[PDB]
RNA sequence: AAGGGCACCACCAGGAGUGGAGCCUGCGGCUUAAUUUGACCAACACGGGAAACCUCACCCGGCCCGGACACGGACAGGAUUGACAGAUUGAUAGCUCUUUCUCGAUUCCGUGGGUGGUGGUGCAUGGCCGUUCUUAGUUGGUGGAGCGAUUUGUCUGGUUAAUU
RNA sequence: GUGGCGUUCAGCCACCCGAGAUUGAGCAAUAACAGGUCUGUGAUGCCCUUAGAUGUCCGGGGCUGCACGCGCGCUACACUGACUGGCUCAGCGUGUGCCUACCCUACGCCGGCAGGCGCGGGUAACCCGUUGAACCCCAUUCGUGAUGGGGAUCGGGGAUUGCAAUUAUUCCCCAUGAACGAGGAAUUCCCAGUAAGUGCGGGUCAUAAGCUUGCGUUGAUUAAGUCCCUGCCCUUUGUACACACCGCC
């Protein structure tokens, strides 16, 4: 996948935020509707996640033409070492509410 | 003091009945004029499809329908003590809106 | 299986070995050989080319006709 | 690609882009309400939707 | 306020909103004895519980798999942030609705039994 | 073969027809680079199949990787990504060819191994539907009859649209 | 309820009073089938193919080509009608769409017509809409002539949808005026608001119905039986059949 550097980290950096995100499955998008700030289309985001996905970082599911993903513990400590983030910031699906 | 129109459709009449007629005596107990349960006609939406996954068979269709109640209220109440008289049947299947008075 | 051509091969590029788009003079000379591009993205930034005529900037595209 | 001509041809009006939101097939679709689903998977989610077969 | 919507429209795609969700947790909650949803719509906060069997595992660790649960369906359906919530109730009488226990033969037969 | 009963997808009594003509449309056949294909009472205005493109499989050409991940090379002395012009092309596909610019580690090259498929087999299957079959039909427990397969209950008769 | 027949049982026939003395459908058992669908599916097993790909995209073509055979239909063969003008009544129902661009349309003006340009209303018992539907009805022309029946074929022109209309998208106009005089052997539906005539919605739809699914509208002939034909259900009986009479031999 050719996928630019800065198109690359945008979405992990969404993908570590909330430990979930929401793609439709059609490769024909101009952007993600999600996304839609840094020029990121729905293409660029199919095709992150089925690299995490066989890297074991994700957890797919598929409902009727959309993906949903799940970050794994694998994929937490991981994206504290891409992304470069210091040992403490979590995603928010561990801690928002009680 | 305002004219105020509650709207409520579902599409079990059963379901319906019960909410509509909670509005009504909640609102004779707290006294005010009341104009009537007004009944609009039905809606009902009827898909018809072929019944078979291939083409091969004895051509049987297949109808499928569904009826929309809609039921509405009038009131002469304020905008304040309507609010605990619509929050106390949600009852799911009925989706009570209340519109504006003065339109 | 119809054969007409057998191959259309791809392009390869021609993988030139270092960069040495300047010169160097008397211990010390700044002296540029390509056009620069005047555009707002790379101005002063990256250069135009020199073809048998023209010059031209890989990255906006725009080429001025030297005539 | 390249994008000029990758997906150039005009996906407007026609059945070439109108898909069921469930299986993404473009034959056998029933537009009619905001459906937008094929003939068979309506069949599926029939009484989930909410429409009943009375007669 | 956006934009108005038909009755006859709007019955469908709210019907078409818990046909989608009912299936997707089909999916996810899968091995949960699941037996299906009750969608409760008002005009704030609209909460959606789940009727699994086994309420350990929709309440993930410390509650993980209830809050990435929420979290996917707010950012598919067009909810705005921190409106919708999940609940997990659980039903009586396990074996007396049949969408827990196909599921329940269907671990019986993928486990390798009889 | 005999005795009962039943149905305008059976007849009688009739009504409108169809079979004839023109066109519409669906199949076989022929033809064609292709005229994609399924189905032969229960196939043939059926696949909700009224296809200009798209649908679209089929035919003739041309790009693209949307070949995850792992391993070994290659490599900041730049792995590689785009592109104006001429030519080239059906084409404003930098598709190739000259020409040099640009991109910056994401790719590339091999060995594995995915992945996609309106590809095959409905005689490997699920599901769904049609039909046998729109008629009234079907089964256990205990007891009886039998060596047994099985049978009585589930019936001579009357009655009913109907083992009513 | 009343009378009649019946083992006076289950019931049937007639009759009164009544809106009605059987309104139409929906669901639908066991056991089956090599019935159809892998081209509905991110339902799927094995197999095949995977970069000069059976993946996917783009451009063009094909699915519609025609000595012929067959199936469902539409329009007809006219006077119980075509033509022109006037008159006058419906019922189902849809309508601006997450992606998605494509809504039903009143009224005013321009054009012969299809249509165009302006201004609105309607997310709808609110606006289109009192849905001024057709057949029918009333009056005129026609006059038994392949005729003013029938409108196939075909040329020229004018618009609309669209990225694009040629192999004609549809529509309008003026011309062209073909068989067809009620249908051989066969054969298909149907018994009451039914058959048939007659238009209007919905589905498909950017453009669009000779299709289908619904709706009203005008509204009968015949029959209240039978097992003769085609089959079905139960019982007795015959069998050398069990792949079960398309059997076996
Ligand atoms: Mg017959
Ligand atoms: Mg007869
Ligand atoms: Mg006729
Ligand atoms: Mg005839
Ligand atoms: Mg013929
Ligand atoms: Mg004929
Ligand atoms: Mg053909
Ligand atoms: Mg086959
Ligand atoms: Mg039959
Ligand atoms: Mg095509
Ligand atoms: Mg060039
Ligand atoms: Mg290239
Ligand atoms: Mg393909
Ligand atoms: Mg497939
Ligand atoms: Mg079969
Ligand atoms: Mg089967
Ligand atoms: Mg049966
Ligand atoms: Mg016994
Ligand atoms: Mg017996
Ligand atoms: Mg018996
Ligand atoms: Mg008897
Ligand atoms: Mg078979
Ligand atoms: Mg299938
Ligand atoms: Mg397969
Ligand atoms: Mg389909
Ligand atoms: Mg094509
Ligand atoms: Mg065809
Ligand atoms: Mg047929
Ligand atoms: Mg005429
Ligand atoms: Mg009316
Ligand atoms: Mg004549
Ligand atoms: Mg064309
Ligand atoms: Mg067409
Ligand atoms: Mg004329
Ligand atoms: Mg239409
Ligand atoms: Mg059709
Ligand atoms: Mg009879
Ligand atoms: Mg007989
Ligand atoms: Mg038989
Ligand atoms: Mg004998
Ligand atoms: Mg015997
Ligand atoms: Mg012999
Ligand atoms: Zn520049
Ligand atoms: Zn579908």
């Amino acid at each position: 996948m050719l996928m630019p550097k800065k198109n690359r980290i945008a979405i992990y950096e969404l993908l570590f935020k909330e430990g979930v995100m929401v793609a439709k499955k059609d490769v024909h998008m101009p952007k993600h509707p999600e996304l839609a700030d840094k020029n990121v289309p729905n293409l660029h985001v199919m095709k992150a996640m089925q690299s995490l996905k066989s890297r074991g970082y994700v957890k797919e599911q598929f409902a009727w033409r959309h993906f949903y993903w799940y970050l794994t513990n694998e994929g937490i400590q991981y994206l504290r070492d891409y992304l470069h983030l210091p040992p403490e910031i979590v995603p928010a699906t561990l801690r928002r509410s009680r | 003091i305002h004219r105020i129109r509650i709207t409520l459709t579902s599409r079990n009449v059963k379901s319906l009945e019960k909410v509509c007629a909670d509005l009504i005596r909640g609102a004779k107990e707290k006294n005010l004029k009341v104009k009537g349960p007004v009944r609009m006609p039905t809606k009902t939406l009827r898909i018809t499809t072929r019944k078979t996954p291939c083409g091969e068979g004895s051509k049987t269709w297949d109808r499928f329908q569904m009826r929309i109640h809609k039921r509405l209220i009038d009131l002469h109440s304020p905008s304040e003590i309507v609010k605990q008289i619509t929050s106390i049947s949600i009852e799911p299947g009925v989706e009570v809106e209340v519109t504006i008075a003065d339109a | 299986y119809t054969t007409p051509k057998k191959n259309k091969h791809k392009r390869k590029k021609v993988k030139l070995a270092v960069l040495k788009y300047y010169k160097v003079d008397e211990n010390g000379k700044i002296s540029r050989l390509r056009r620069e591009c005047p555009s707002d993205e790379c101005g002063a930034g990256v250069f135009m080319a020199s073809h048998f005529d023209r010059h031209y900037c890989g990255k906006c595209c725009l080429t001025y006709c030297f005539n | 690609g390249h994008q000029q001509l990758y997906w150039s041809h005009p996906r407007k009006f026609g059945q070439g882009s109108r898909s069921c939101r469930v299986c993404s097939n473009r034959h056998g679709l029933i537009r009619k309400y905001g459906l937008n689903m094929c003939r068979q998977c309506f069949r599926q989610y029939a009484k989930d939707i909410g429409f009943i077969k009375l007669d | 306020m956006a934009v108005q919507i038909s009755k006859k429209r709007k019955f469908v795609a709210d019907g078409i909103f818990k046909a989608e969700l009912n299936e997707f947790l089909t999916r996810e909650l899968a091995e949960d004895g699941y037996s299906g949803v009750e969608v409760r719509v008002t005009p704030t906060r609209t909460e959606i519980i789940i009727l699994a069997t086994r309420t350990q595992n929709v309440l993930g660790e410390k509650g993980r798999r209830i809050r990435e649960l929420t979290a996917v369906v707010q950012k598919r359906f067009g909810f705005p942030e921190g409106s919708v919530e999940l609940y997990a109730e659980k039903v009586a009488t396990r074996g007396l609705c049949a969408i827990a226990q196909a599921e329940s033969l269907r671990y019986k037969l993928l486990g390798g039994l009889a």
